[PDB]
């Protein structure tokens, strides 16, 4: 499923025609600082709610888990911690 | 030794130029312009070309029929090509039926019509020229190359222009374009083989007297352009032969490494697997290709143009899993240019060009457009020993300090059409323009 320069295995390519310039005829860096601010804020508001959704549900049951094995070991908690064994 | 180039003017400036060969029996007189598309801005690009086609549609007097009867009872032909720089018009004729074509010539360029209705109609032929050129492969390439290297500047334009451009030229343009360009301090009148100086500069007198001369003559071959390192592919892959030029910024027609230039193109020189001398050719990059079947031909060129020029290679392949090798043996060839070449190389394509550029000229009509170039280009004919000496002069140190201020680690233009998918991407080829080992 893949061959070699020549060869790769593209079907016919025919009626693209391609355009490029020189790394030194060209500024690296153009347009830099709104790629930064905007192009990073789209790609990162497209994104958001696929990290927030998962991180903030187990950050909450762990949140609570661990605040329950707290109090469960203390003084207060005797009678549920001994039901709880 | 060949006949001295006799040169006189008229009072509005037009030269007359002229080279008699008194074996020959036909004659080519022609006008040499200092004038084409590159004059042309952007919303009349296509004019310069589209007045060739109107040249020949009928004049004041005589009507396109008439014009064709005319030429046709003369016996000979006329004959005419627009470039970016110079515009042509020839006639080749008989020893006797020079005066005539004169006339006729002196004719399509004063007093054309430019007639709505012809304009209408070759607004149509011309519009079919944009989808038939797409066969000649060379010239797609190099007005690909010309376009990027040149890019959004008047000398990247092409000479037939835009489609909408073909669709507004109008009467007016055209004769505007022609006032301001078609001046006789821009133009010369040109005769090589059986014609008399004398005789040719009294037609002038009797033909082109009437010629505008422009405000502010300068002199002949009178031009910023800035190279821009690009590539441009073309990929089609149904083509069996891939065809790819690569070009840096050469010299002009008045530059100082000129010469240089040309002995450093006829080091590399060309190649074609059809020609049953060519495996046995001296070049190295003729050597490398020849023996791995690496191409069916290159060509090295340096075209030159009033401020500027082009330097570089076109090559055809139909190998297309070792495009790769191809290119890389190329610039490694070009590398050598800048690190290796001796007197080697050097007193070898000084002895091949010393014959070449006087080869060259082996008829009246290549005659006649070496003394019309020459006049237009560089404002005088140069004799053959000026020329002896000027490549004479060029040594290895010359060769060698001009390919490492133009060729060695410098920005290329490059072109690609056909199958080029193992052609690699701008970085990789433009990295063989320097050797690491160096």
């Amino acid at each position: 499923y893949m061959g070699w320069w020549g060869h790769m295995g593209s079907p016919p390519q025919k009626g693209i025609a391609g355009y490029t310039i020189s790394p030194f005829a060209a500024r690296p860096f153009a347009g830099v600082v709104h790629a930064a601010i905007f192009n990073t804020f789209r790609r990162t508001k497209n994104q958001a709610l696929f990290v927030i959704l998962p991180v903030s549900f187990f950050y909450y049951v762990w949140t609570q888990a661990s605040e329950k094995n707290e109090w469960l070991y203390t003084k207060a908690g005797r009678h549920e911690l001994a039901k709880a064994l | 030794v060949s006949p001295k180039t006799r040169t006189s003017n008229l009072k509005n400036g037009l030269t007359i130029a002229s080279e008699s060969n008194p074996l020959v029996q036909t004659a080519t007189v022609g006008v040499w312009i200092d004038a084409g598309s590159r004059n042309e801005n952007a919303y009349n690009n296509g004019t310069a070309h589209f007045f060739e086609h109107l040249a020949f549609k009928g004049t004041d007097k005589r009507s396109q029929h008439q014009l064709e009867l005319d030429i046709e009872n003369m016996g000979g032909h006329l004959n005419a090509y627009t470039s970016r720089e110079s515009t042509v018009y020839y006639a080749k004729s008989f020893k006797d039926d020079v005066p005539k074509s004169v006339e006729i010539l002196a004719d399509i360029l004063q007093h054309s019509k430019l007639a709505e209705s012809a304009i209408d109609r070759e607004r149509e032929v011309i519009t079919r020229e944009l989808e038939e050129v797409n066969k000649q492969y060379e010239e797609v390439v190099f007005d690909h190359l010309h376009a990027t290297a040149f890019m959004n500047q008047p000398l990247g334009r092409t000479i037939l222009g835009p489609r909408e451009n073909i669709q507004t030229i109008t009467n007016t343009e055209l004769r505007k374009f022609i006032t301001e360009n078609y001046t006789a301090d821009r133009m010369v009148l040109v005769g090589a083989g059986a014609v008399d100086h004398d005789a040719l500069v009294e037609l002038a007198e009797k033909y082109f007297s009437h010629l505008p001369s422009s405000q502010s003559p300068v002199p002949l071959g009178t031009p910023i352009p800035n190279f821009v390192g690009s590539e441009v592919r073309l990929r089609d892959d149904t083509m069996p032969v891939a065809h790819i030029a690569i070009a840096v910024e050469g010299v002009s027609w008045t530059s100082e490494d000129y010469y240089t230039a040309l002995v450093a193109q006829a080091i590399i020189g060309n190649y074609d697997r059809a020609v049953g001398t060519s495996r046995h050719q001296g070049s190295r990059l003729s050597n490398i290709v020849s023996e791995n079947n690496l191409a069916n031909s290159f060509q090295s060129f340096s075209t030159s143009y009033s401020d500027t020029g082009l330097w570089g290679i076109y090559l055809t392949s139909e190998n297309t899993t070792q495009i790769d090798d191809l290119v890389h043996f190329t610039l490694k060839e070009w590398n050598r240019l800048s690190t290796s070449v001796s007197n080697l190389q050097v007193e070898r394509a000084k002895s091949q060009l010393k014959a070449g550029l006087l080869l060259s000229l082996d008829g009246t009509t290549y005659v006649a457009e070496d003394i019309g170039r020459q006049l237009t280009t560089l404002g005088r004919r140069v004799t053959p020993a000026e020329v002896e000496a000027k490549l004479e002069a060029v040594t290895e140190h010359d060769v060698r300090a001009w390919a490492q201020k133009t060729l060695y680690d410098k920005d290329i233009a490059l072109v690609g059409l056909g199958p080029i998918e193992g052609l690699y991407d701008y970085n990789r080829i433009r990295n063989d323009m320097s050797m690491m080992r160096w």
